[PDB]
RNA sequence: GCUUGAGUCUCGUAGAGGGGGGUAGAAUUCCAGGUGUAGCGGUGAAAUGCGUAGAGAUCUGGAGGAAUACCGGUGGCGAAGGCGGCCCCCUGGACGAAGACUGACGCUCAGGUGCGAAAGCGUGGGGAGCAAACAGGAUUAGAUACCCUGGUAGUCCACGCCGUAAACGAUGUCGACUUGGAGGUUGUGCCCUUGAGGCGUGGCUUCCGGAGCUAACGCGUUAAGUCGACCGCCUGGGGAGUA
């Protein structure tokens, strides 16, 4: 469910450092590599309804997690889906 | 990468060209900067139920270190070539050497 | 301090959660009692128990199965005390007045036995009425005459005599008793822990309540 | 399955058949197709082989 | 068990006519028993091993 | 979820207590603590303790008395879902004047007689006897 | 602000969890041929059916579809539906052991959205066995049935519909608390590993049983006990889940 280099890349992307890892930003970035990945999957397939409940946990668990961080540091959060290119 | 075991089993009649198979299948992984921890040329050996009429069949073990891709056009080959009468590349976790 | 050589504790699992508080056990797949903290339960035990004994002694050392029966017809039997050392009729107590003329039959009987008519009748009768009279002698003896009610009860095992116990809480009834790891207490107000069931634990504080009663003010 | 019964003796000795096959797997495929019954079936069988 | 290939040790888990021997008679634990049948299972496959004995 | 600590306590108590259970614990608060007391100083438990400091822990020691045990009942009474709220003239007595009534005022945690003579009231929080 | 609630991170573990592709043996039906000859088949008994154009029986080669025996188990996975040959590829969740990171980010949820056995519908395929309808033979007083000989939709694949089941544990979700006993399954720590184990410590699961609860049966640390948050639903039977 993505790999411990890319997700480790984008820890050392996101965080103050490799092992920042439960920032809001991070967390949020390393679902939303996830979510973009998988929509490959389910692009064949399709019928892979199991898999798929999977898949919206993580835009739903993203989307509080987005919705937190706003309220906390609204500056943090503008930057966030600008860069991760989201909210459009 | 990931490994396999592989153990493609070959018509009698097709006996030497198993040494250019195994040469070839080598030469693959290898090309594509893969390992090879276990190699085993069982050769000709007696089967627990006919298969595909004949008796007795040549064996081929294999162990290997290599990339989902050229393991992909081995299945293959495998099936285009018919005087493979069985394979299965099969789990993994971790090389291996010995057995048998 | 302990006086019990070997009756430790004993009984596997099959125990009584509520047991728990005087045991301090755990060898090889069985507890053993604390042996400290049932001594301090013969202060008390014998206490309260001869406090009566000489406000007059009626006891009833009820006992029974058929390994330790005749253990308990013994000095317990003798002295100011009643006893049963089988099947615990039940309702012998709560019903003792329905009861009560199951003994005028077993005097009524062997007062009548080198007596009465008896050598009479037909030797069919003759054993065949002695049977009668066998029969009632186990499970019967004890209670004979029972000249001061029953005052207080002392059991050997609390939940094999179930019926016994429940019956002189339903009636009032002091019931000593030494309860086993497995047993249920709280049926019984002056509790006695340790082992219920072997040779000894009996004997010892059995021997040892018949030593109490049959001393207290001369 | 097979016994290759050899020399001295006349009798069968095929109690092998009582230990697998016949009215085993036979009676079983024999009919009523089952599907969830044999669920409703092999739940007695435990409820029973617990004693 | 640990290797379908070990036919030797794979032979006394199964009765002449093949049939996988349940746990029950051998007294094998849970997860193993599965390692055994899928050992086997392969074993079959590559002709290491009859599915039937009717041969 | 968490959501309604007082009436963990209430109940933790309720339940042990059920359970002939010597002592107790929980996480602790201001809170707890205020009511913890009117709970020793009115005898329903024997003494409390907070043992901790950046995760506290409410102690409480349990009576009883003959066999029973001393709380013969503890109830929520205020609560997230409903908050009740008595004055002064209008405040709750249990079991007609026996046992108590916690209730928190703008002084403090205090009892039904207590705040009934402080000429004040406040959140009921919960019922004891 | 805080770290225990909730997340993120690391290495592993078990699994009929899902999606796709490949492949194996056993049997059935059919086709072809050897041998062989008057029956076979079916029932309670029969008959219809099948066989002299050679049936059934047996042996050999082949075609095709459908399901995966043994393992297999009050075994396992999933939110429910429901998921069992073997292999690869893609992928969801759960659990455990260490500590590291975020710092109340949580619980529930009318409306809304998704999923959802079997049957059933639409276009195309596919069709061995099974089988609503239908046909024949029987049984019966009747027999629009149960039984028999046949057999079409369907049961299979793709795509899209349908949105219901005793869809049940007839028990909404989350959290905290409360005596025990014998198992099953799955992690993990320690012990001359010196025993096929010894003692702990999590997840899930079965049986039994204490308080307590219940109208009772029964439930009982996987609550139907003790409490809290939120949602859904009930208010006599019939009429009607109808208009
Ligand atoms: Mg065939
Ligand atoms: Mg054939
Ligand atoms: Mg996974
Ligand atoms: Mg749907
Ligand atoms: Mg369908
Ligand atoms: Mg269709
Ligand atoms: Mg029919
Ligand atoms: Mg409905
Ligand atoms: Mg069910
Ligand atoms: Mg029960
Ligand atoms: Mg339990
Ligand atoms: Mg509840
Ligand atoms: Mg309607």
């Amino acid at each position: 469910s993505l790999s411990t280099e890319a997700t480790a890349k984008i820890v050392s992307e996101f965080g103050r450092d490799a092992n920042d890892t439960g920032s809001t930003e991070v967390q949020v970035a390393l679902l939303t590599a996830q979510i973009n990945h998988l929509q490959g999957h389910f692009a064949e397939h399709k019928k892979d309804h199991h898999s798929r409940r999977g898949l919206l946990r993580m835009v739903s668990q993203r989307r509080k997690l987005l919705d937190y961080l706003k309220r906390k540091d609204v500056a943090r959060y503008t930057q966030l889906i600008e860069r991760l290119g989201l909210r459009r | 990468m990931r490994h396999y075991e592989i153990v493609f089993m070959v018509h009698p009649d097709q006996s030497e060209q198993v040494p250019g198979m195994i040469e070839r299948y080598t030469a693959a992984i290898t090309g594509a900067e893969g390992k090879i921890h276990r190699l085993e040329d069982w050769g000709r050996r007696q089967l627990a139920y006919p298969i595909n009429k004949l008796h007795k069949a040549h064996y081929v073990l294999m162990n290997v270190e290599a990339p989902q891709e050229v393991i992909d056009e081995l299945e293959t080959t495998f099936r285009f070539n018919d005087a493979v009468i069985r394979s299965m590349v099969m789990r993994t976790k971790h090389a291996v050497t010995e057995a048998s | 301090m302990l006086k019990a050589g070997v009756h430790f504790g004993h009984q596997t699992r099959y125990w009584n959660p509520k047991m728990k508080p005087f045991i301090f056990g755990a060898r090889n797949k069985v507890h053993i009692i604390n042996l400290e903290k049932t001594v301090p339960m013969f202060n008390e035990a014998l206490a309260e128990l001869n406090k009566i004994a000489s406000r007059k002694g009626k006891i009833l050392f009820v006992g029974t199965k058929r390994a330790a029966s005749e253990a308990v017809k013994d000095a317990a039997l003798s002295c100011d005390q009643f006893f049963v050392n089988h099947r615990w009729l039940g309702g012998m107590l709560t019903n003792w007045k329905t009861v009560r003329q199951s003994i005028k039959r077993l005097k009524d009987l062997e007062t009548q036995s080198q007596d009465g008519t008896f050598d009479k009748l037909t030797k069919k009768e003759a054993l065949m009425r002695t049977r009668e009279l066998e029969k009632l002698e186990n499970s019967l003896g004890g209670i004979k005459d029972m000249g001061g009610l029953p005052d207080a009860l002392f059991v050997i095992d609390a939940d094999h005599e179930h019926i016994a116990i429940k019956e002189a809480n339903n009636l009032g009834i002091p019931v000593f008793a030494i309860v086993d790891t497995n047993s249920d207490p709280d049926g019984v107000d002056f509790v006695i822990p340790g082992n219920d069931d072997a040779i000894r634990a009996v004997t010892l504080y059995l021997g040892a309540v018949a030593a109490t009663v049959r001393e207290g003010r001369s | 399955i097979k016994v290759r019964e050899n020399e001295p003796f006349d009798v069968a000795l095929r109690r092998f058949k009582r230990s697998c096959e016949k009215a085993g797997v036979l009676a079983e495929v024999r009919r009523r197709e089952f599907y969830e019954k044999p669920t409703t079936e092999r739940k007695r069988a435990k409820a029973s082989a617990v004693k | 068990e640990i290797d379908y290939k070990d036919i030797a040790t794979l032979k006394n888990y199964i009765t002449e006519s093949g049939k996988i021997v349940p746990s029950r008679i051998t007294g094998t634990r849970a997860k193993y028993q599965r390692q055994l049948a899928r050992a086997i299972k392969r074993a079959r496959y590559l002709s290491l091993l009859p599915y039937t004995d009717r041969h | 979820s968490m959501q309604d600590p007082i009436a963990d306590m209430l109940t933790r108590i309720r339940n042990g207590q059920a359970a002939n259970k010597a002592a107790v614990t929980m996480p602790s608060s201001k809170l707890k603590v205020a009511i913890a007391n009117v709970l020793k100083e009115e005898g329903f438990i024997e003494d409390f303790k907070v043992e901790g400091d950046t995760k506290p822990e409410l102690e409480l020691t349990l009576k009883y008395f003959q066999g029973k045990a001393v709380v013969e009942s503890i109830q929520r009474v205020s609560r997230p879902g409903l908050r009740i709220y008595k004055r002064k003239d209008e405040l709750p007595k249990v079991m007609a004047g026996l046992g108590i009534a916690v209730v928190s005022t703008s002084k403090g945690v205090m009892t039904d007689r207590a705040a009934r003579q402080a000429g004040l009231g406040g959140e009921i929080i919960c019922y004891v006897a």
